[PDB]
């Protein structure tokens, strides 16, 4: 038991489920069919994997995930794509006309009429598990059902499963890749309508991504192809611990108790590596040491922030692959002593770790080279606060003057949930800077 | 969000509907009679946008063709694709309405109006769906300009929460010399501030210089000018024509481009009337907009420019980039991330690279001002009223029009003056 | 006080969830409902002037 279910929303959430759901088959030798001949008993199991995957009668290992967007383009593509006989309709779900990037019609106007559906498709799947752990909520924070539909999903999760956990993969959005000049507003309300119902929420800064494909993998002009590849690796180390089986394989939520030392600072740095092309790859081994260390250059994060000029209140290293305790210790000194690593008075120093023997896979016809050792580190420092300041001052430019409020206001939204929300932001910000002060 | 449901009402707006169907049956590779004949898939992957699927695989414009003026049905059918068209979609009057607005708006085409209709319900009902209507006119006629907006807040009644986008053609003393289109202009000005999602202002000054200052012609026809109006038509209604990765319907795009709803007047451009530098800068440039107003002299609150050809996107990224640094004064401070950018595989016919620009400026004041200063010359001297008064329309309504106007330039400024800090 | 404080969680926040749903509803209904009555007060003043053409012949 212990199952985890992945729902994703919108465009961004869909398309990074097929990045990862493709990535864990290839992981666990599951085929397109659904079919995985390592797997002895047939029809069910007690294994790691089943964390993830349901089992049929007919031997194929189902996700156990639910695909929802406003709009059918996105989602079509899976339907009749290489994985289309990995999911059954049901998980697919679609409706006719999108959130048109806008909160407001994700949240109330066209998502009310798909939502009870959505839990409804959401129960079947909770009814196969034996011992549900949680869900993990893949969606954008620019896009209208990403932002809107979210919320209102999370609400409803709320009231059905409790206290149930509720982790978030959340795209942090980007002027590069994003078409969107009202996502600042989408951000700032999904963030203060969901903070109460998530327990965790791994934020990805787009940009964050984007320069990492143009540097470290030398693409010129990264698509989403790009950087959900890159995406579904990072989300894979953090749920490889959940998926496999280890002696010296620490659980998720054991990272969790470290990460979370107040309920609204659940915002937990990820950064990764090796990100390296099979050019730069070829004869060019990188120990332990070297991509330990590549977790405290800043260029390696998912979110663009400084940890240097913050404190830290967690510090955790997800290894995968050939890796030994023995190395990850020695590492770690040299660090110790090398390197601005700063933490706040109240917690303990000591960085956590977690190896998962199963080495690091590559999507065939990919960007990354493949390689024997991968690291993610996750960290819970109170420079990520900086990603709010700077959408938190977008918003504020636009809000100022009105802009684009009236299409809020038309779709049946107040003014006062705009300013309700950028005050908790604000608290938000407060909160940060108030845990980084030393004690009296 | 797929089906959009065309309307083309006056003379104006029938030969420049008439040359967008060309342009783009040309593209998707429709051929008179209306059969796919192309190569590509992507000219099939969003057809539904402007074409039903009659039997015999026949593809059929989702057009609506209307006038007051009969022998304007015979030229549209005797053209190029006239035989495409839908015969029942064809919806026109007796007498015609002679440059008049009140007898398209209050009488003659209120009889009309129903009629159209008719037409209008049945292509929207049979649309799996529907996203929103686009009119093709000009608002210095009487048809297109006074039963345009009528159609235009008809179609409100019955769909409020569909798109409702306009294609409004700006009357020019040097093209025409029809002495009431101050009036008529004035008129639908008060009309559409209130009632569409987003109109684009093809300007026939506009459209007069470039043909005699670029393109080198002495004294351009109509069909000179609709060459440039069929260029533009075609380039921003590439983004819902084709796909690729972008996935943008008509509220998506007015949500990104709208930042407050009254101000929804766009200036067009088009380039070239070459490399992708030199692109960049003819599209921004003040010469190459469709609308007669330069972008220096006010301030962009958003834009959207629209690439198409075999192109270096790493280059068009740093290049918008370029002149986003070079002309950072003119795009308004206060909406971040205001210019979005889009780019096509496939080009229009005869151009390998092209480019399109849709510009919602404060400088679009210096075409409502200079309608404004052309209507107050005949209006303070009650001139030519009694062609309206005898309609049945009031002075107050005349007044009222001209305070519009005046309130949507004086806003217009008010953003153009808006400062961060 | 375990199971009361979840509970109260649960309680609260389909309270919240369902006055916001109904206050979105209404402001939505307003908006449109307004937008109509615009629309309605022109064919009422498009009366008046087909009126006034044929009271004045
Ligand atoms: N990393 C990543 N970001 C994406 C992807 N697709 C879209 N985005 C980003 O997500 C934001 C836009 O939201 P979408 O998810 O496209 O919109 P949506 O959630 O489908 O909502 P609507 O389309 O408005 O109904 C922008 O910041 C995009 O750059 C993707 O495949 N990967
Ligand atoms: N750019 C362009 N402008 C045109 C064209 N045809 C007419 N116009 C302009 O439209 C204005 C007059 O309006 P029309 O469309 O002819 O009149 P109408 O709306 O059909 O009304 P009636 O003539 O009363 O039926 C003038 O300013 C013309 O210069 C055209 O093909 N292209
Ligand atoms: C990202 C990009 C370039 C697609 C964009 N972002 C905001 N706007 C646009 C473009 C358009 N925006 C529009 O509003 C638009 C209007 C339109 C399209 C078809 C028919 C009538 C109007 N046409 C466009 O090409
Ligand atoms: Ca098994
Ligand atoms: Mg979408
Ligand atoms: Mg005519």
């Amino acid at each position: 038991m212990r199952e985890c279910i992945s729902i994703h929303v919108g465009q961004a959430g869909v398309q990074i489920g097929n990045a990862c759901w493709e990535l864990y088959c290839l992981e666990h030798g599951i085929q397109p069919d659904g079919q995985m001949p390592s797997d002895k008993t047939i029809g069910g199991g007690d294994d790691s994997f089943n964390t993830f995957f349901s089992e049929t009668g007919a031997g194929k290992h189902v996700p156990r995930a639910v695909f929802v967007d406003l709009e059918p383009t996105v989602i079509d593509e899976v339907r009749t794509g290489t994985y289309r006989q990995l999911f059954h309709p049901e998980q697919l779900i679609t409706g006719k006309e999108d959130a048109a990037n806008n909160y407001a019609r994700g949240h109330y106007t066209i998502g009310k009429e798909i939502i009870d559906l959505v839990l409804d498709r959401i129960r079947k799947l909770a009814d196969q598990c034996t011992g549900l752990q949680g869900f993990l909520v893949f969606h954008s924070f620019g896009g209208g059902t990403g932002s809107g539909f979210t919320s209102l999903l999370m609400e409803r999760l709320s009231v059905d499963y409790g206290k149930k956990s509720k982790l978030e993969f959340s795209i942090y959005p980007a002027p590069q890749v994003s078409t969107a000049v009202v996502e600042p507003y989408n951000s700032i309300l999904t963030t203060h309508t969901t903070l109460e119902h998530s327990d965790c929420a791994f934020m990805v800064d787009n940009e964050a991504i984007y320069d990492i494909c143009r540097r470290n993998l030398d693409i010129e002009r990264p698509t989403y192809t790009n950087l959900n590849r890159l995406i579904s690796q990072i989300v894979s180390s953090i749920t490889a611990s959940l998926r496999f089986d280890g002696a010296l394989n620490v659980d998720l939520t054991e990272f969790q108790t470290n990460l979370v030392p107040y309920p609204r600072i659940h915002f937990p740095l990820a950064t990764y590596a090796p990100v390296i092309s099979a050019e730069k790859a070829y004869h060019e081994q990188l120990s332990v040491a070297e991509i330990t260390n590549a977790c405290f250059e800043p260029a390696n994060q998912m979110v663009k922030c400084d940890p240097r000029h913050g404190k830290y209140m967690a510090c955790c290293l997800l290894y995968r692959g050939d890796v030994v305790p023995k190395d990850v210790n020695a590492a770690i000194a040299t660090i110790k002593t090398k390197r601005s690593i700063q933490f706040v008075d109240w917690c303990p120093t000591g960085f956590k770790v977690g190896i998962n023997y199963q080495p690091p896979t590559v999507v065939p016809g990919g960007d990354l080279a493949k390689v024997q050792r991968a690291v993610c580190m996750l960290s819970n420092t109170t420079a990520i606060a900086e990603a709010w300041a700077r959408l938190d001052h977008k918003f504020d430019l636009m809000y100022a003057k009105r802009a684009f409020v009236h299409w809020y206001v038309g779709e049946g939204m107040e003014e006062g949930e705009f300013s309700e929300a950028r005050e908790d932001m604000a608290a938000l910000e407060k909160d940060y800077e108030e845990v980084g002060v030393d004690s009296v | 969000m797929r089906e959009i449901v065309h309307i083309q009402a006056g003379q104006c707006g029938n030969q420049i509907g008439a040359k967008f169907w060309e342009v783009i049956s040309d593209e998707h590779g429709i051929d008179p009679t209306g059969s796919y004949h192309g190569d590509s898939d992507l000219q099939l992957e969003r057809i539904n946008v402007y074409y039903n699927e009659a039997t015999g695989n026949k593809y059929v414009p989702r057009a609506i063709l209307v006038d007051l003026e009969p022998g304007t049905m015979d030229s549209v059918r005797s053209g190029p694709f006239g035989q495409i068209f839908r015969p029942d979609n064809f919806v026109f009057g007796q007498s015609g309405a002679g440059n008049n607005w009140a007898k398209g708006h209050y009488t003659e085409g209120a009889e009309l109006v129903d009629s159209v209709l008719d037409v209008v319900r049945k292509e929207s009902e049979s649309c799996d769906c529907l996203q929103g209507f686009q009119l093709t006119h000009s608002l210095g006629g009487g048809t297109g300009s006074g039963m345009g907006t009528l159609l235009i807040s008809k179609i409100r009644e019955e769909y409020p929460d569909r798109i409702m986008n306009t294609f409004s053609v700006m009357p020019s003393p040097k093209v025409s010399d029809t002495v009431v289109e101050p009036y008529n202009a004035t008129l639908s000005v008060h009309q559409l501030v209130e009632n569409t999602d987003e109109t684009y202002c093809i300007d026939n000054e506009a459209l007069y210089d470039i043909c005699f200052r670029t393109l080198k012609l002495t004294t351009p026809t109509y069909g000179d000018l609709n060459h440039l109006v069929s260029a533009t038509m075609s380039g921003v209604t590439t983004c819902l024509r084709f796909p690729g990765q972008l996935n943008a319907d008509l509220r998506k795009l007015a949500v990104n481009m709208v930042p407050f709803p009254r101000l929804h007047f766009f200036m067009p451009g088009f380039a070239p009337l070459l490399t992708v530098p030199e692109l960049t800068q003819q599209m921004f440039d003040s010469k190459n907009m469709m609308a007669a107003c330069d972008p220096r002299h006010g301030r962009y609150l958003t834009v959207a420019a629209i690439f198409r050809g075999r192109m270096s996107m790493k280059e068009v990224d740093e290049q918008m980039l370029n002149v986003q640094n070079k002309n950072s004064s003119y795009f308004v401070e206060w909406i971040p991330n205001n210019v979005k950018t889009a780019v096509c595989d496939i080009p229009p016919r005869g151009l390998k690279m092209s480019a399109t620009f849709i510009g919602n400026s404060t400088a679009i004041q210096e075409l409502f001002k200079r309608i404004s200063e052309q209507f107050t010359a005949m209006f303070r001297r009650k001139a030519f009223l009694h062609w309206y008064t005898g309609e049945g329309m009031d002075e107050m309504e005349f007044t009222e029009a001209e305070s519009n106007m005046n309130d949507l330039v004086s806003e217009y400024q008010q953003y153009q003056d808006a400062t961060a800090d | 006080k375990a199971i009361e404080e979840n509970n109260n969680f649960i309680k609260m926040a389909k309270e919240k969830l369902a006055q916001k749903m109904e206050s979105n509803k209404e402001n939505r209904e307003a908006h449109l409902a307004a937008m109509l009555e615009r629309l309605q007060e022109k064919d009422k003043h498009a009366e008046e002037v087909r009126k006034n053409k044929e009271l004045k012949e």
